[PDB]
């Protein structure tokens, strides 16, 4: 659980994959 | 970490270890690790989720058929079936091509069949394989495997008619075969010799003559047309030919 | 020998020293700019 | 079961025992062991017990199942006696089996002439002249083959097989242009040379 | 997993134009290896070579304007600032030189990198630049008083490009170590290390009205919106080259050269390949050399500027490729 909680799978996801029209 | 936990033998910390590492979208290896270890252990509840999660992150044909030889191994049919079925709507419902090849589609299908040749119940097959050609060359392959193992009719005229097509592909001796084809829908037949006759040096023109022939036949059995065979030989110009046609 | 090649150099921070160096003299005071 | 413990002889036994001996439970039985799993001794119970086709065919589709050199030769024995037994499906079945052993070794050329043999039964021609190019022995026999094809096009025939490859002398000796061909013979010889001086001769 | 190929899928790119060679300026003799333009106006290009000198380029005629001879070894990298007339220069002589352009002439030589400095980047802002060589630090220096100021200590070996950006996340590091940093110069600390790469990202450029950071390691372009430090993309760099530039464009036109020198560009943000160049030598040089070492475009953003190894420095001026995920 702690170990989850150290390394979370949203860092090896990119996010504008999903959304194109989101830019920052 | 794993084989340290094993050999501890606290296993309940060992299962979340490989749950969490299962969730970072890992190898395949990992997966598979975690399949055996799971297997080793009593349980055969949960492991089938995690076949399914297994899955669900690899998109693979392979994975399917590993998490269905589990099913094998199990004593439950029924559960295998369903399995199959899974595998086979995940399939059809992507229609956009987001897939692992059209080959382990195919490979897939063919293995389902045999599942189900194995059962009781072969019309299953049958439909499933009807389905497959409706959603190539693999597929139709697969279907004419399960045929044999099987109808038979139907099965040998689809036959015919892949060689025929094969035929058409290289492309007069390829003309006669599928000529014969087409003899062995009666309409569509007739309709394939006429393109074969159409299509159709010295051999050539040999070639051509029997062709011919083969049209005088096939009307003798079913007179204009006889004449519009004639006029057009004329006009691409036979002696005998022009004999025969008198004599009709 | 010890005439060796090498795999990394460095970069570690101590107390300043407080040497006069002669090219940390001033010069250039005024920067200059652009026009916008 | 099986696994966990890592039989058959017993099954092989019964098997025979079934054979020996109603039919049909036999015929099941074999199924099962094949299931399990002597493709050969199946094939000769359908033969005897069943005078049954189907049995046959589903021996030989187990055999292709089952893949290997050995199981090859099995398939191959199959449709030999397939043919003997009893077309257009027969010529699909001889194409399989020469797409599964392209380059086997053993008999490739045995295999093509058989399949030639059927369709004579200008394809088997064909189909000879095929072995001939794509396919040293078995490659002579091909070759032999296809003279014998051409000799029952056949001037084509020669001059692939020349191509392809003492074949051209051969090729020369048929025609027996002439000249010509006697002069290709020499460029690429006993006989040949003797085959020319006849030409001039004459 | 299916819910993102999906997605992914179902989303298309726009249709940037394709590039095709224009210019080609064989006058350094040395690897062209830094190449930099003015903010202010786009007449004219300089590019630091293995020359040892600088020279000056005019982008319309393609001319050699002057050339610049402040330095002992071979030109690194190179920036010209937009909100003074000066010209950073840095060297692997462990000199970040300042050219005042009113006079073509070196004034500050800023000292204290212990080691052959890779990169320049002036502060968009500020009036303050920014260093990091193999020393494994990235040090920030004040123009004025011509000192390093503060240094970033993180990195665990030799750090190649060092953007800066006018918000928190002030520079942006990219070591050998293949971490690239966010820093917080005022906190005199990291604030988010970027890890995402396997090899040394010797290559990363600041994207120009998008707030995001492009990144290269020996194939994976990442980029990534550096207001939290978060992942925006992953490129399809899947067999190209090691990736040694990695300039993008305004108009959201990644480019990406190589080792190779197969000038690949790409659509920012979407992660789409969308064109490939093969390069091109002369007739006496070697096909192994050829390899697109420094690039930059315009302001504009219609030319874009490779420095390769070939002594040259090829311009480049503009039916697109289909999509195909894994």
């Amino acid at each position: 659980d702690q170990i989850a909680k150290n390394v979370k799978l949203d860092d090896f996801i990119p996010k504008r994959q999903s959304n194109f029209e989101l830019s920052v | 970490y794993l084989i340290v936990e094993e050999s501890l033998n606290n296993v309940e910390i060992v299962r979340s270890l490989y749950t969490k590492w299962c969730s970072l979208e890992p190898g395949v290896n990992a997966w598979n690790s975690f399949v055996d270890f799971e297997i080793r252990q009593k349980n055969w509840n949960g492991v089938r989720e995690i076949y399914s999660k297994y899955v669900m992150a690899h998109p693979q044909m392979q994975t399917w058929l590993k998490w269905v030889r589990f099913e094998n191994r199990h004593g439950n049919t029924e559960f295998t079936r369903s399995v199959y079925s899974l595998a086979i709507d995940t399939v059809a419902n992507l229609q956009n091509l987001q897939i692992w090849s059209d080959m382990e589609v195919a490979k897939l299908v063919n293995s389902f069949a045999h599942w189900e040749a194995a059962q009781q119940e072969y019309e299953r097959s049958s439909a499933l394989y009807q389905v497959a050609i409706e959603k190539n060359q693999l597929l139709k392959a697969g279907l004419l495997d399960f045929e044999k193992q099987f109808n038979s009719i139907e099965e040998t005229i689809s036959y015919k008619r892949k060689m025929d097509y094969e035929t058409i592909l290289s492309n007069y001796d390829t003309w006669w075969l599928y000529l014969d084809l087409i003899s062995e829908f009666p309409k569509q037949i007739m309709q394939t010799f006429e393109k074969a006759i159409v299509d159709s040096k010295n051999v050539q023109w040999k070639r051509y003559i029997y062709l011919w022939m083969r049209y005088i036949c096939y009307v003798e059995l079913e007179s204009l047309l006889e004449e519009e065979l004639f006029q057009r030989l004329i006009d691409d110009i036979f002696s005998k030919i022009w004999l025969m046609y008198a004599k009709f | 020998p010890q005439l060796e090649a090498r795999s990394g150099a460095k970069a570690a921070a101590y107390t300043p020293t407080g040497i006069e160096h002669a090219r940390l003299l001033p010069g250039h005071t005024t920067l200059k700019y652009r026009k916008f | 079961n099986p696994e966990i413990l890592l039989s058959l002889r017993i099954w092989s036994k019964y098997i025979d025992y079934l054979e020996a001996y109603i039919f049909n439970k036999t015929k099941m039985a074999y199924n099962t062991v094949i299931d399990l799993r002597p493709a050969m001794a199946e094939n000769f119970a359908l033969f005897l017990q069943n005078y049954e086709v189907m049995e046959s065919f589903q021996v030989y589709e187990k055999t292709i199942p089952l893949f290997p050199p050995e199981i090859q030769y099995e398939l191959w024995i199959e449709y030999l006696e397939v043919a003997t037994s009893h077309p257009e499906h027969i010529r699909f079945l001889f194409e399989k089996a020469l797409k599964n052993l392209c380059s086997n070794g053993i008999d490739c050329k045995t295999i093509f002439i058989a399949y030639s043999v059927f369709e004579e039964r200008s394809k088997s021609i064909e189909i000879l002249r095929r072995g001939a190019v794509i396919g040293l022995e078995s490659r002579l026999q091909l070759w032999r083959m296809c003279i014998s094809k051409a000799e029952s096009v056949t001037r084509e025939l020669y001059q692939e097989c020349i191509q392809i490859l003492e074949f051209v002398i051969k090729f020369s000796d048929f025609e027996s242009r002439a000249r010509e061909i006697l002069a290709y013979g020499a460029k690429l010889n006993t006989e040949l040379w003797d085959s020319f001086e006849i030409f001039e001769l004459k | 997993i299916v819910n993102r190929y999906e997605k992914l899928l179902s989303q298309r790119p726009e249709w940037h134009a394709p590039w095709k060679l224009s210019r080609v300026i064989n006058g350094h003799l040395g690897w062209v290896r830094c190449v930099a333009i003015d903010p202010v106006d786009n007449e004219w290009f300089i590019t630091g070579s293995n020359d040892t000198t600088m020279k000056v380029w005019d982008l319309a005629t393609g001319k050699l304007k002057t050339t610049l001879a402040g330095h002992v070894m071979t030109v690194r990298d190179v920036a010209v600032s937009d909100r003074h007339p000066y010209l950073f220069s840095v060297s692997e002589d462990k000199t970040v030189k300042c050219w005042d352009l009113e006079k073509n002439q070196i004034i500050r030589d800023y000292y204290g990198h212990l080691s052959g400095v890779r990169t320049v980047s002036i502060h968009p802002t500020l009036d303050l630049i920014a260093t990091a060589g193999r020393d494994s630090v990235i040090k920030l220096w004040d123009m004025r008083t011509r000192i390093p100021v503060i240094t970033l200590v993180g990195h665990k070996g030799p750090i190649n490009q060092v953007q800066c950006t006018p918000v928190d996340p002030q520079v942006v590091s990219s070591s050998t170590d293949a971490t690239v940093r966010l820093w917080d110069v005022v906190a005199g600390k990291t604030m988010k290390v970027l890890t995402h790469h396997k090899r040394s990202v010797r290559a990363t450029a600041l994207h120009p009205k998008e707030f995001s950071v492009a990144s290269a390691c020996t194939d994976d372009i990442r980029s990534w919106g550096l207001a939290e430090g978060s992942l925006l993309t992953n490129f399809e760099s899947e067999k190209t080259g090691i990736i040694n530039t990695l300039s993008i464009n305004q108009d959201d036109v990644l480019f990406a050269g190589g080792d190779n020198g197969v000038l690949s560009f790409y659509d920012y943000k979407s992660g789409h390949k969308y064109q490939s160049l093969a390069t091109r030598e002369m007739v006496g040089s070697l096909e192994g050399e050829r390899s697109v070492l420094c690039s930059t475009f315009d302001k504009t953003g219609l030319r874009l500027i490779t420095g390769e190894a070939d002594k040259s420095i090829k311009i480049w001026k503009q039916p697109g490729l289909a999509w195909n995920p894994n």
